[PDB]
């Protein structure tokens, strides 16, 4: 005889992936967010599939269809606001996850990190296309603002922008396309996640110390399953607090006024997750420069493994790098606020300085600080 | 990377009591609280300072924007 | 002067608190892995136990007693000569590859 | 990156430069053909007959 | 303070003279008190048809077993009593008999060689005994995996041509051979114009020429009833012969592409390229640090017990490739690395490795031509194949001409997008299918 | 004497970069040629029906 868990092929894959995977014993709660990201992906897929059963993508019927979901559909409001706030929970977990990777030097797993960057771009595209689907004033005008950024691209420009729009401007074709792309992309994310886990399993999981943990490994199933379940319960606590107690906390009100192409909303701002890139885009006056800066903000992560000059993987034993990292986090918060606020005298200089600081910290300050630390440790 | 052949370790002895024979929350407050204070003391010096700067910036920016909106009496003077 | 700042960093970095030594915290790249496999068995076992104890301490979010912290002077760079030899040999191979 | 600044690597670059140039020519022709880039194609004889 | 050039210039020069019958007498004179005198005959399996295949091996077997002048024991008794060593080697293209002996015994050695070549008894009883012996040795050679694999390589690559035939020949021919056939083989293929008498060591060319005139003059180049054998160019067919015997411990694979003939000037650059590819055996001390990328990888991964590159050349065609013995599960990786090295030499060869290969070839040439046996073998084979003994200085000049560009050009001509011939023996299931091996012969990048 | 196919192999087909150059240029010219020829074939098969044939009678 043999153990079915080991022997059976699908059961073997599941066992190696999740049940008996060798896991570092010291991985902290920061490591729980990846499973929280998977839970968010599953919850978003289910909730959006139940929303899609009641959502029509025609410009005539989209807003009325979301109102039908909220009012007439049984428990439809729960589903709709679960989806809306789950997007925010997803982005919060993604940011904390990438922050953990940066702080603990998890980017040394090159393939996993690059697949994660691809995943981040995919998720952002999914969220942006989804926000347009309710077809509110904010959805329409944010789509118009963001998609018009592609026009800056030299030469191809307007051709690409109109190809995406399906016409001269954002309209019924854009909404239907975005519903289709929004539906399809999360599944592509669900496959990229599997590739991510395969690459990670090749190299294991990094520890908070940053020192190999082959000496101290604990089976995943007894300990980390329960830890992830506790993390999921806490995430449900926060998400359901948003869904029920404060359903409309993270969303702009002006998305409840049906979209009017002839009137701009009082303020046009992206969702909270995208605001940090919006501030960087606004900081640079030239349109193409702004678009390139917005791209580089995410793409600078790819260069992180190359820019690692320290001899220690983690920042746990690197205090100055810790100070720089928390400077970067505060700078990202500042960029979020600047993206929220209008483009006026006080905020403009703040945003320009913040973007300069973000790029400078990632590209210059951190590697030189790591070199200085190496010198201090007699390296 | 199966469990059997992960690494080479020699002459390490580990004793681990079972969950049922041991308390789940041993000295959760008596020892937990002093440990948390130690951890906060070390972390606060590095984590906090950068966020304090943001609060100064947020307060200054909010005040400055309000000052800009307020009327300048000299402009309507004369 | 410089030794004071170097001592400050040694205390600021917590590998002493966990009982580790500086070479224990090095990122295990290929040169470091070759150096580790080149270590004498006594040093290798000492390193493995130190890292295991550090991992266990971090797991429970605890630190070693103050008296048992590593000392800046007492810290010994066991891996530096082997790693230097490994790096030198890699450099020689690269130099032959260049021309 | 200093590893690749030597005479042998220069020789390898010399050996592969013609093939890389041919691959670039393939890419350029493929792009023009796939996108029907009239700016280039209009000069191409007997293809300018289109449009 | 002699230099390699000066030492090459100071090498004793081979002197070639021809008897009226057509025998060519060549000599290299040294101060050594020992000499090697041998007759190299342009006869081999490639000159044999299906019915008489293996006849040359039979004649070589019974060549030293007696002559009309001296019975079977007498010849051995003379050769041993004077302390000489008598040996023969038969190849698909050449047959040789050489005697190692003291310089003072040169006349008796020449007499014995003449008696062996011309007045060979070919007695029937000795014929039967040698038939028994030859069958037993055919059974023995089956054990030698390398010889079996190379015979398979010749069979598949030169299928339908005389070169495919083995030197020993089929067992059926061995049992069916008769004294008439052996006599006919000697008459047709052993001729003065097709023979070279070569000497090395303490041999005076005048003395050798006089002795050859005394003893070898009778031999004639006329063919009875104007029956003259005609040389036939041999087609090279890309093919795969796989004898799968999983019982065998290790797998032998030999892969080759058609190569230059003996006289083709491209032989030198191909030899330099093969030196670049190198040779490896598990006993080799160098292991991982060995310059050859294939050798280093095989040592690091223990891919193969042994791998060697061969440049087998015949008059109009040749087999250029490698032979590697490897585990059942490492054949595919070894093939990948070998073909990768071939394509890398073809496309992106570099000057430093070219210099290393040129020095390796120079040292191999100089070392091989050491001692009376190797020097005499070189003289005879060069006269038969090149029509002349290429001096070491000429070899050095041709090697110096070789550059990375020349190596790339020749390796592209012979190795790139050319259908290979593959022979496999043993646990060869992992050996790639012929389509995959052929695909390995070209790079999509290039 | 090299044949036409042997000349093609040596000049273009041997090195895959020239092989792809042949493929792409032939693709461009074959698109042109085949589209022209098949359009002519269909127009001949339906001569006098297609609007293009009869557009003149009603334009201007
Ligand atoms: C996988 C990650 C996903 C993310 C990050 C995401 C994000 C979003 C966001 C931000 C919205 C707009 C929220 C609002 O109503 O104001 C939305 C709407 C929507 N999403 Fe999701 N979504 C995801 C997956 C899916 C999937 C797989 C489906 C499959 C049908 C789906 C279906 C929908 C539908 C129908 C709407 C419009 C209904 C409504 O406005 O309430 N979503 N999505
Ligand atoms: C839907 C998107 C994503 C999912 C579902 C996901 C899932 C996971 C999971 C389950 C792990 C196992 C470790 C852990 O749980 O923390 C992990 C690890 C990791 N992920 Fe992804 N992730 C996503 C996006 C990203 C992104 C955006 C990045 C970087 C830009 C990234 C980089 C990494 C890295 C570096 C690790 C190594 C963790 C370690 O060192 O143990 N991932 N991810």
């Amino acid at each position: 005889m043999t153990n079915i868990r080991k022997s059976h092929p699908l059961m073997k894959i599941i066992n190696n992936a999740f049940i008996d995977l060798p896991a570092p014993s010291n991985i902290s709660s920061w490591w729980n967010f990846g499973s929280l990201l998977g839970i968010c992906l599953i919850l978003q897929i289910l909730t959006g599939l139940f929303l899609a059963m009641h959502y029509t993508s025609d410009t005539t019927t989209a807003f009325s269809s979301v109102t039908h979901i909220c009012r007439d559909v049984n428990y439809g409001w729960v589903i709709r606001y679960l989806h809306a706030n789950g997007a925010s929970m997803f982005f919060i977990c993604l940011f904390i996850h990438v922050g953990r990777g940066l702080y603990y030097g998890s980017y040394m797993f090159l393939e996993t990190w690059n697949i994660g960057v691809v995943l981040l771009f995919t998720v952002m595209a999914t969220a942006f296309m989804g926000y347009v689907l309710p077809w509110g004033q904010m959805s329409f005008w944010g789509a118009t603002v963001i998609t018009n950024l592609l026009s800056a691209i030299p030469y191809i420009g307007t051709d690409l922008v109109e190809w995406i729009w399906g016409g001269f401007s954002v309209d019924k074709a854009t909404l239907t396309r975005f519903f289709a792309f929004h539906f399809i992309l999360p599944f592509i994310i669900t496959a990229l996640a599997a590739v991510h886990l395969l690459f990670l399993h090749e190299t294991g999981s990094n520890n908070p110390t940053g020192i190999s943990s082959d000496m101290d490994k604990i089976p995943f199933h007894p300990y980390y399953t329960i830890k992830d379940i506790l993390g999921a319960l806490f995430m449900m606590l926060i998400l359901l607090i948003l869904v029920l107690f404060s359903p409309d906390l993270l969303g702009d009100p002006d998305n409840y006024t049906p979209a009017n192409p002839l009137n701009t909303p009082p303020h046009i701002k992206p969702e909270w997750y995208f605001l940090f890139a919006y501030a960087i885009l606004r900081s640079i006056p030239n349109k193409l420069g702004g678009v390139l800066a917005l791209v580089a903000s995410i793409l600078i992560l790819i260069l992180m493994p190359m820019l690692h000059t320290s001899k220690q993987r983690s920042m746990m034993f690197r205090p100055l790098s810790q100070c720089l990292f928390w400077m970067l986090v505060a700078d990202l918060i500042t960029l979020t606020w600047i993206g929220g606020q209008p483009v006026e005298h006080p905020f403009i200089i703040i945003g320009q300085l913040a973007s300069i600081l973000y790029f400078l910290i990632i590209l210059v300050l951190m590697p030189i600080t790591s070199i200085i630390e190496n010198n201090l440790l007699k390296w | 990377r199966e469990f059997g052949h992960l690494t080479r370790m020699r002459h390490v002895i580990t004793y681990s009591l079972s969950p049922f024979e041991q308390r789940a929350f041993p000295h959760y407050f008596t020892k937990g609280i002093p440990n948390v204070l130690r951890r906060t003391r070390a972390c606060i010096l590095r984590v906090a300072p950068p966020f304090v700067v943001f609060y100064l910036v947020y307060t200054w920016g909010t005040q400055e924007f309000e000052k800009s909106k307020r009327k300048n009496p000299a402009a309507y003077e004369n | 002067w410089l030794e004071g700042i170097r001592k400050w960093y040694y205390n600021a970095a917590g590998f002493n608190k966990l009982g580790l030594m500086r070479d224990d915290t090095i990122y295990e790249d290929d040169d470091v892995k070759e150096a580790i496999r080149r270590l004498p068995e006594n040093l290798y076992n000492d390193r493995v136990f130190r890292i295991k104890r550090a991992l266990d301490l971090t797991m429970r979010q605890q630190i070693l007693p103050k008296e048992q912290w590593t000392k800046y002077e007492e810290d010994k760079f066991y891996l530096e000569p082997y790693l230097k030899e490994v790096i030198r040999e890699r450099k020689e191979r690269e130099e032959w590859a260049k021309k | 990156l200093s590893r690749f600044l030597g005479p042998r690597y220069r020789e390898l670059a010399r050996n592969w430069i013609p093939t890389a140039s041919m691959w670039g020519a393939v890419g350029a022709v493929g792009l023009v053909w796939a996108t029907d880039w009239r700016l280039i194609l209009d000069w191409v004889p007997y293809i300018n007959g289109k449009f | 303070t002699a230099t390699y050039a000066q030492a090459l210039q100071s090498v004793p020069e081979t002197q070639v003279s021809q008897l009226d019958n057509g025998l060519r007498v060549a000599s290299e004179q040294s101060s050594q008190p020992t000499c090697t005198v041998g007759v190299w005959i342009d006869a081999g399996s490639r000159y044999e048809n299906e019915k008489n295949n293996g006849a040359g091996y039979f004649v070589e077997h019974l060549a030293f077993k007696g002559t009309k002048n001296r019975p079977g024991s007498a010849l051995e008794k003379e050769v041993e009593s004077m302390g000489a060593h008598l040996n023969a080697y038969s190849t698909r293209e050449h047959t040789a008999y050489y005697i190692k002996a003291l310089s003072k015994d040169l006349p008796k050695a020449v007499e014995l060689l003449a008696d062996i070549v011309q007045n060979c008894s070919l007695e029937d009883s000795q014929i039967e005994k040698e038939r028994d012996v030859i069958l037993q040795e055919l059974q023995e050679n089956d054990s030698s995996m390398r010889d079996v694999v190379f015979d398979y390589l010749h069979a598949t690559a030169f299928q339908g041509t005389p070169l495919a035939q083995s030197v020993e020949g089929p067992s059926e021919n061995v049992r069916k051979l008769s004294r008439a056939d052996l006599t006919e083989y000697v008459s047709q293929h052993y001729k003065a114009p097709r023979m070279v008498l070569a000497a090395a060591g303490g041999v005076e060319h005048r003395q050798l020429l006089d002795l050859a005139q005394k003893h070898f003059s009778s031999l004639s180049g006329t063919y009875v009833e104007d029956a003259v054998p005609a040389f036939t160019p041999c087609r090279f067919t890309g093919s795969e012969i796989r004898h799968r015997d999983d019982a065998l411990p290790l797998a032998h694979v030999a892969i080759a592409v058609e190569g230059p003939g003996w006289a083709n000037p491209d032989n030198v650059p191909l030899q330099v390229a093969n030196a670049i590819i190198g040779h490896y055996d598990s006993t080799y001390g160098g292991g991982t640090h060995m310059s050859s990328t294939l050798a280093s990888v095989a040592a690091t991964r223990k891919l193969c017990q042994s791998f060697q590159t061969f440049n087998i050349c015949y008059a109009e065609t040749g087999l250029l490739g490698a032979h590697f013995v490897c585990d059942n599960m490492s054949i595919d990786d070894m093939m990948f690395f070998l073909q990768g090295q071939w394509m890398r030499l073809c496309t992106s060869a570099t000057e430093s490795e070219v210099v290393r290969g040129k020095n390796i070839l120079r040292n191999a040439l100089v070392s091989h031509l050491d001692g009376t046996t190797p020097v005499c073998e070189d003289i005879g084979r060069s006269l038969l194949t090149y029509g002349r003994r290429i001096p070491l200085a000429e070899w050095e000049s041709r090697i110096a001409e070789v550059d990375a560009s020349v190596v790339r050009e020749v390796c592209s001509k012979y190795f790139y997008d050319q259908c290979p011939a593959v022979a496999g023996l043993g646990p060869i299931e992992q050996l790639p299918d012929y389509n995959r091996i052929r695909s390995g012969m070209f790079w999509l990048r290039f | 004497a090299p044949t036409l196919t042997a000349r093609l192999y040596s000049l273009l087909f041997r090195r895959t970069s020239t092989f792809a150059l042949t493929i792409a240029v032939g693709a461009l010219f074959f698109e042109r040629a085949f589209d022209q020829g098949a359009d002519a074939i269909y127009e001949h098969i339906n001569q006098g029906k297609l609007w293009k044939h009869i557009k003149h009678k009603y334009e201007n």
